[PDB]
């Protein structure tokens, strides 16, 4: 339970980059948040197509193969009281969360 | 050289609660005094075309033609005459157009299938499947609303009819709405509203919610 | 001294399925010639009183005025003059009628209310309501169907709209159909299928079942 | 001019506990003390006049007089004879009056439907419903009594009777109570009651609240 | 969201608070949440819905090119400064978009 946690403090000038960690097993990743007492980390923008509502447009992903890295980009990233921003692998999307992020 | 003509849709007939019909003219050349004259098969000519079109990038060459009925008088079998006569397309244009009597007539049957536990486990867009069988005319407008008043029709993606393999005269359709994942999970209307010429009121409702598919788990008993 | 009409209501528009544009007089005279001219506005006079009545005044028109007009606009859109001669009129007495328009349109709120746990306790009866409040224009139409099945009107009776009291404008009407008790306990769709003219497409139903209430998660029992 | 004769009413019965004949006269100007010549069969009720107004918006306002008489005389049924004697009229005359006898008996049957919990969802406001059916007098009259006493008038509605399905003398209506959400969900009682002939002794009262549905004995509450 | 945009405070003062209107024409309301039932309770609604308490005191406001839901307390009698909640649709408690104390 890895918890890195960036807290860029730009709040509305503020592009927070994020890298996570990445098995590079062709498997699908994503950004959890998870949603107000939930549990259920919802998936911010994913190697599926999927980016969501609230972070479409600002929300990017680079890749670093040969760094095992993947870079999640905020880039407007304004002002949203950032949860748990868990970056994890899998099919299965709270079950394969690895790690934490506090923003 | 050909202008083409479409019958209107029991789709149409239901969005628009008029019936219209219109012939789209292809490959002409680019003109502007093009007019087309729509008639009925007595004779009687309808009220012809208001704001025709302009000219076609592709050569294509399109006009519009309206002719406007109420529900009745389209379903009284009106066989209509439309005509164009232009420097473009010098021949006179007479066009055929009916709806084939002698057709079945069943009740579509609504099943309203909720998104499977997979795709709630990607917490991502979810897929809900109005699955409509067994109508037979084939013609089918399927629609989606959510909180009583019907969503964009970007959203969701209804399929074209497909015989349904059991019966012949029988067909099928499905309707996809993908709908966020939280959107889901927090109980929503999501309803399916079918409209057919066989239902009785001509249009009918599915409901379904996280709720729908939840069994029960308990059978407390208190023997005493 | 006016032409009294009869406008087809919403009500009868959707039963019937068309348009039958009235003006038989209530409380005219009938001697003869009694002339019914359903002229439109434009002055298009169309079909008139086709199948009209007998000549007897019996305080009233019993020939009719009756036509069968279009609907689509030919009940809304414009307005239908009736100008009737009489044997003993000079001046023709004319009406033209534009279904009053200019009213508010609101959408119903339907709720189907259970028998009561006395009434089913009795097992003599049980009576279903479909509560209907919160109407623009008044003017619905309700019926009610089991599984799909229109049932028959003589089981069901729905109460005319009658002014909402917190809200002024908007109506409340009750259509209650009675069951039977060994109808009722077990499981029947009973939907309530209402039409007006401010609903989304015009019809919306809601149903009940006796395990309508029932909290589903857990299905307590007591044996004794 | 225009003789007009109208009875005392249950609900003005019960309301007053004393009877009062109503006779009218219309279509004359008001002179000077407005009102309506009284007697009964034998000529003794002769009585004072009330409500004066000046004139109608036309100038031509009905004269009106009342008459008192003892409650059981209108249910024994006899003829009562009311004079008509007023300086605008032309000539004075008389009227005669009863009580429509033959005319079975059947108990009210009251239910009271609480609010659906769509109703309730809202959290806007919430129907409380009062049934009565299988009353054949053709009468009743229906309050709401809550928390001890009377509520406005103005709050609940009480439909005219209305001609059963099954039962072709039975009738029935409907009185219902708009109330707001909270009252109801705090917990409230509302009784709903029925004045009605055929009653036992002629009033029937009925309480609803919020904990009536539930079930007393067992109690399972599903907990996360 | 808990932008609760106005804590504003005067015995005659008017308060103006934006609501946010999702524009699908769905029924949006101004909500009031009670201590002891634990459920909102409406104050205002799309449907014309006026609480007790504030009879003729509160109005609402349309603005669909900005997108906003404007509910004006016109006289604040001071009472409680409530957790009050905008939402959309026909069910008030879990319909909530936005608070605003
Ligand atoms: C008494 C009781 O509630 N228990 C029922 C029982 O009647 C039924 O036979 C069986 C399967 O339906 O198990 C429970 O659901
Ligand atoms: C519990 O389930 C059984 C299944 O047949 C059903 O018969 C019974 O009515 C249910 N219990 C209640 C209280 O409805
Ligand atoms: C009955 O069940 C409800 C369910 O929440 C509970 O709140 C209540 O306390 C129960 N009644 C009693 C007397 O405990």
């Amino acid at each position: 339970r890895i918890l890195p946690e960036v807290k860029v403090e730009g709040e509305l000038g503020g592009s927070v980059t994020i890298k996570c960690p990445l098995p590079e097993m062709h498997v699908r990743i994503y950004l959890c948040r998870e949603m107000a007492g939930s549990g259920t980390c919802g998936t911010v923008v994913s190697t599926t197509n999927f980016i969501k509502a609230e972070y479409k447009g600002r929300v990017t992903l680079k890749q670093y193969p040969r760094k095992n890295l993947f870079l999640v980009e905020v880039t407007q990233l304004t002002e949203s009281d950032s949860g748990v921003y868990a970056c994890g692998a899998g099919m299965n999307t709270d079950r394969g969360k690895t790690q934490k992020v506090t923003l | 050289i050909r202008v083409f003509a479409i019958p209107p849709s029991f789709a149409s007939i239901f969005l628009t609660k008029s019936t219209k019909l219109t012939c789209l003219v292809t490959d002409l050349t680019t003109y502007d005094s093009v007019t087309i004259s729509w008639t009925r098969q007595n004779g009687e000519a309808v009220k012809t075309h208001t704001n025709i079109s302009e000219s076609h990038p592709n050569a294509t060459f399109s006009a519009v033609g309206e002719a406007s009925i109420c529900e009745d008088d389209w379903n009284s079998g009106e066989r209509f005459t439309c005509t164009v006569t232009h420097t473009d397309l010098p021949s006179p244009l007479k066009q055929t157009i009916s709806r084939p009597k002698g057709v079945a007539l069943h009740r579509p049957d609504v099943y309203l299938l909720p998104p499977a536990r997979e795709q709630l486990n990607l917490r991502e867009s979810a897929t809900i499947t109005c699955l409509v069988t067994g109508f037979s005319p084939a013609d089918v407008f399927v629609q989606w609303m959510q909180r009583g008043q019907p969503l964009s029709p970007e959203k969701y993606v209804t399929s074209a009819p497909m015989p349904e393999p059991q019966a012949p005269g029988r067909y099928f359709a499905h309707s996809i709405l993908t709908v966020s994942e939280e959107e889901w999970n927090t109980g929503e209307t999501y309803t399916c509203v079918v409209a057919h010429e066989a239902l009785p009121n001509r249009v009918t409702e599915r409901t379904v919610d996280k709720s729908t598919g939840k069994p029960t788990l308990y059978n407390v008993s208190l023997v005493m």
